[PDB]
RNA sequence: GCGAUGAUCACCCGGGUGGGUACAAAUGGCAGUCUGACAAGU
RNA sequence: GAGUCCCAUAACCUUUGUACCCCAGAGUGAGAAA
RNA sequence: GAGGAAACUCAAAGAGUGCUAU
């Protein structure tokens, strides 16, 4: 019913935040909408991360549309301002991607999160 | 049309031995016959690749 | 005098295709902005003015029912709209959005109302100007014809060689330089008399027709005196369908 | 490459309803529905004719997975002028407009997906396009769309879930002809990530053959996709052997 | 042990009386399989025993949506309960769906519901010859059908409405400059017209609306009177001084009178013209409030016919929404829309035009209460540069 | 009292050349206004 | 005798004039200010 | 030997399709 749907829940967003959080240590992270919009139509994205108390929530609900039309799993968390701190930049972030690298050192974290993404969806 | 303007002549000529026009392509091999129907079309650009291909 | 002046013939005829075109344009609009509400009624009726009239006469699919389109539409055709009314793809539309295409439909039918009434003024300039030519060739051709010479002296100036193949010159220039076949035409093959030879008749009475258009217009153009009756043009008609009959008379085929 | 005022010459393709514009390069492109515009901004030809200006609209293969299996050289597409054709996973316009111009005017396409957010979009193109019915609904559950649909000679399914086959199975059965096409695209990832695509490209296959589809053809997408084939079969109720 | 079939058509419910039932066991084989699809064979198997139409279009979705959710519908009940004897034993009837066996049995406990494969294959085969089977009988035509009713339960469910419609606006843009061509084109006409009977006036009006409408009441520069000089004095204003020069001028021209069917046409035409202009400023209000409607964020942000054309040249709404801020701004970027510091406020106001539309575009009913203060974000940015 | 709801990012001597988009004009160019005695019937 | 039927009511090129332009494009992605 | 043109012409066959073929 709510706009902002799937939202995880308290546990699932922890694994989220955490291959985040590293993925930006390894420069495999797009942060914000722009770059959110940017990674769909190349299609280079694992799955993206949306904030729910986005400041108005429809500013990133054409996500979304774009993620589902090119088969890229989705969902939304409960708070911007943690996923800077994940992210490591010093304001919020209300969307992300994670972009698309075979080679990646985390390929098994980002499948096992991608996983339990599709089952939430 | 049998007129076969010259300007439709020679372009199907220019597209039957296309591998010589530039060194670098290098396409598959195929023979290429002229068909029996054939029309000449214009690609035409959309407004938001006005920078990169028009 | 102010009822022989040519320079309005050429004003009318090119306002009359710029209506044309006009008016063909916003016909398509109301054909895909009520193709909204009602996609199917363009392929019912193509008439534009037709198309138009309905609208006028019901707005939306509901009134198809109790809505009468005889005076439009044939029985058939009323018929079927009515089957496509209640059958329809469409969405229902605001009233602030049937007023706008209401008015859109108001606007079709007043063009297609002023389109005839800029035609019956041009017949009527045209047959004090030139009422020989209007009497030969007829009024649509005569003055596409002195509106390419640009007036009635230069067209006059203009050899009978040169009025049959006036309107196409691209092909008779290509052709003349590539030292190939030139046309017989022109713009006189849109006149009634050229329309209703047959085969190579068609070439025959164009050379023929051209020759009397010069007299025609000879007289017209210069005539110090001319009466506003076409006489030299209705006898000079007379003449030219002599020539088509016997012309068209003839068989090839062996009987 | 394939730049605006450039000019290509447009042919037929051996299966009926598509071109390949060809020139300094080559395009596989079909004949618009929808003079005019492009759905996704695609590529489009337009030609003078006899003058009206018949347009046509490029088809990426990056973009539509039916598109690469063209290019893969597939032999038989069921998709033909004048044929009745089930696509199941309408997410947009993108594969479905040109699968509307394959059918032409005569032909119909019943679009079939779950989610309302593309199918809005959906509804968008199937309006501009009559012979497109948009049926934003479950495919898991035809008994609930049944009430609006005959019969359809090519179903072609792009639903990505772990469980098409049961999907194909029901919709075949239900609205198929008897000796119908079916069209299947399969991807590796989404049914089964623990084994091998290829692997999973069997077991689907046997999944077709017990619910009475004699597979005929299968085709890997690359260079254009990566772990996908195209499934062609033939529905035979009377019998496989 | 069928006796009865129930099928459902877009026109209405349809009932047939199984008269031979197929062999079971050899269900499969492909000779029984090859009768469903031959008529002839198929024909003696069932018969049509009733048909009842939806009255109209709306009843058609009801039923469509209580079908979709295995519910018996009023009309559903009246064609079943006319049709199926009272039954000891239990009269069986053949349905598609078993989702609808429960309502069916519930309404009617003297029916059994039917659902099994060899059901299905009837069905299969009353669905294959369609209205061959309905013997002459009015079905209309099953395929349009087919199409008005599954466009209607499509938006349904997602709930589109005419609101979130924006094409009114698109097509109302090509309409404003396409009558914006035409009243220049066919008002200058009007000049050359009645530049010959009196050229100078056509120097003394430049404005070309002004024009049509002193055309209309100075029909002929002859008739010059004190009360007609305050009454062309009365149109537009007197500080230009044209009311004076049109007397004095139209007493001394060199302009030929032209005939009375040749001013006819002038005014006509001149009418044609106003009325253009009349409508043009109609059209030109209704974009205003359909966009204000629409896409409130826009309209307020930069204004309603710009906000327009940017979403003629996207395609749709929902096409610029979709669209980054690059994108964005180079779409506007060929008509100057949103126009170094030049350029910095362009690629500002640009990303607030592509959040805006996000706004207007998933919001059901937008309201304009993020325009504001996003265009006053503007405001600040356009002071600190 | 900033920021991922997004910061940052051709030539010559203040001046002149080079190039690009859109519209209007040219009585500027292409560009030169088909042929000419026969035809049809017995 | 002889292609109206590819708008000489026109297309294209040249000159002049008017108004604007000299950013990336599948744009980059954390600095800026001091 | 290879061909071409004409048809409310005359034949010899093949395939598919349609129409209550009950």
């Amino acid at each position: 019913n709510p706009k902002a749907f799937p939202l995880a829940d308290a546990a699932l967003t922890q694994q989220i935040l955490d291959v985040v959080q590293q993925a930006a240590n390894l420069r495999q992270l797009k942060k914000g909408a722009n770059e959110a919009t940017k990674t769909l139509n190349r299609g280079i994205s694992e799955f993206i991360i949306m904030a729910a108390d986005c400041e108005p929530i429809e500013i990133l609900l054409h996500l979304p549309l774009l993620c589902e039309d090119k088969n890229v799993p989705y969902v939304f968390v409960p708070s911007r301002v943690a996923l800077g701190r994940a992210c490591g930049v010093s304001r919020p972030v209300i969307a992300a991607s994670i972009t698309t690298n075979d080679a990646s050192a985390i390929k098994t974290q980002i499948y096992a999160v991608k996983d339990k993404i599709e089952t939430l969806l | 049309d049998d007129n076969m303007r010259r300007e439709v002549q020679r372009d199907l000529l220019l597209i039957k031995h296309r591998a010589a026009l530039d060194p670098k392509r290098h396409y598959k091999k195929q023979r290429w016959e002229v068909p029996e129907r054939f029309a000449i079309g214009t690609i035409i650009e959309d407004k938001s690749e006005f920078y990169s291909s028009r | 005098s102010a009822d022989k002046v040519d320079v309005m013939i050429i004003q009318a005829i090119a306002l009359l295709d710029d209506l044309d075109k006009e008016l063909n344009t916003y016909a398509m609009r109301c054909k895909e902005w009520y193709g909204w509400h009602f996609p199917e009624l363009a392929k019912i009726v193509t008439d534009s003015v037709a198309y138009a009239r309905i609208i006028l006469t019901m707005g939306i699919r509901s009134k198809a029912s109790e809505t009468d389109l005889s005076e439009i539409l044939p029985e058939e055709i009323e018929e079927r709209v009515k089957t496509a009314a209640e059958v329809s793809m469409g969405t229902e539309i605001t009233q602030t959005d049937l007023d706008n295409i209401n008015a859109l439909a108001e606007q079709i039918v007043e063009f297609a109302a002023y389109r005839e009434q800029l035609s019956n003024y041009l017949s009527a300039r045209m047959k004090a100007i030139a009422p020989n030519l209007t009497q030969l060739v007829g009024e649509l051709v005569g003055a596409r014809l002195i509106a390419h010479s640009g007036s009635l002296i230069s067209l006059a100036k203009s050899p009978a060689s040169t009025i049959q193949i006036l309107g196409a010159e691209k092909a008779l220039f290509r052709a003349l330089k590539t030292k190939h076949d030139t046309p017989k035409y022109g713009l006189l093959y849109h006149a009634s008399l050229v329309g209703q030879a047959t085969g190579k008749n068609k070439g025959k009475i164009a050379r023929v027709l051209a020759a009397k258009a010069a007299v025609s217009l000879r007289y017209d153009a210069l005539a110090e005196d001319r009466d506003d009756s076409g006489d030299i043009g209705l006898e000079s008609r007379a003449k030219v369908e002599n020539r088509l009959s016997q012309l068209e008379g003839r068989d090839l085929r062996t009987t | 490459g394939a730049r605006g005022g450039a000019k290509v010459v447009i042919e037929p393709h051996r299966h009926a309803g598509v071109y390949i514009a060809r020139g300094k390069e080559d395009l596989l492109v079909t004949k618009n529905m929808a003079p005019g515009e492009s759905v996704y901004g695609e590529k489009r030809i337009s030609v003078e004719e006899p003058p009206t200006k018949v347009e046509y609209r490029v088809w990426n293969p990056f973009r539509s997975k039916l598109a690469a299996g063209i290019m893969g050289g597939l032999d038989e597409l069921f998709i033909a002028p004048g044929k009745k054709v089930l696509y199941l996973g309408a997410a947009s316009g993108t594969s479905v407009s040109h699968v509307s111009d394959v059918v032409g005017p005569e032909g119909v396409v019943y679009a079939v997906e779950f989610s309302h957010r593309p199918g809005r979009e959906l509804i968008s193109m199937a309006k501009k396009r009559p012979n497109i019915i948009p049926i934003i609904e479950d495919a898991r559950h035809p008994q609930k769309y049944r009430m609006l649909i005959g019969m359809v000679d090519c179903v072609f399914a792009d639903v990505a879930q772990p469980d098409q086959a049961r999907i194909i199975a029901l919709n075949s059965h239900m609205f198929l002809k008897d000796q119908g096409g079916v069209v299947i695209s399969i991807k590796a990832n989404c049914i089964d990530s623990t084994v091998d695509a290829e692997t999973v490209f069997a077991r689907e296959v046997q999944k077709l053959r017990e619910e009475r589809i004699k597979p005929l053809e299968q085709l890997t997408l690359e260079p254009y996709e990566r772990d996908h084939c195209i499934v062609v079969g033939r529905y035979m109720r009377s019998g496989l052997k | 042990p069928i006796e009865y079939l129930l099928f459902e058509e877009p026109t209405g419910y349809a009932v047939f009386k199984v008269k031979l039932q197929q062999d079971d066991i050899g269900s499969r084989l492909k000779e029984v399989q090859e009768q469903i699809n031959d008529f002839g064979a198929f024909t003696k198997l069932i018969e049509l025993v009733s048909f009842a139409p939806f009255k109209g279009a709306a009843e058609a979705l009801e039923n469509a949506n209580d079908i979709s959710e295995g519910l018996v519908s009023e009309s559903l009940k009246a064609i079943l309960d006319l049709n199926l004897p009272k039954a000891k034993k239990n009269i069986t009837l053949a349905i598609s769906d078993k989702n609808l066996g429960p309502s069916i049995k519930e309404e009617f406990p003297y029916v059994d519901c039917i659902s099994n494969e060899l059901a299905q294959d009837l069905i299969r085969g009353v669905r294959l010859h369609g209205e061959k089977l309905f013997k002459g009988l009015q079905s209309g035509d099953l395929e349009r059908a087919q199409l008005g009713l599954g466009h209607a339960y499509s938006r349904a469910k997602v709930k589109f409405s005419v609101q979130k419609n924006d094409n009114h606006i698109i097509q109302a843009i090509a309409l404003l400059d396409q009558l914006d061509k035409d009243i220049n084109t066919f008002a200058m006409r009007v000049k050359e017209w009645y530049g010959w009977h009196f050229p100078e006036l056509a120097k003394l009006v430049p404005d070309n609306y002004t024009f049509a409408k002193l055309v209309l009441f100075i029909k002929d520069k002859a008739s010059l009177n004190d009360d007609s000089l305050h009454d062309l004095a009365a149109l537009l204003n007197e500080d230009s001084g044209i009311a004076q020069r049109v007397i004095d001028n139209a007493r001394i021209s060199m302009g030929q009178d032209i005939s009375e069917t040749d001013m006819e046409n002038v005014c006509v035409f001149a009418q044609r013209v106003a009325s253009l202009a009349d409508y043009r400023r109609q059209l030109y209000d209704y974009l205003c409030e359909k966009m204000h409607t629409v896409a409130p964020n826009l309209s307020e942000l930069i204004g309603e016919v710009i906000g327009a054309r940017l979403i003629s040249h996207a395609g749709s709404l929902t096409n610029l929404s979709k669209q980054a801020a690059s994108t964005v701004q180079i779409l506007g970027a060929e008509k100057a829309l949103f126009r170094k510091n030049k350029g910095r406020i362009s690629r500002y106001l640009a990303n607030k035009c592509s959040m805006a539309s996000r706004i207007d575009n998933y919001s059901e009913e937008p309201s304009n209460v993020f325009g504001s203060v996003l265009k006053k974000q503007v405001e600040q940015r356009l002071e600190f540069y």
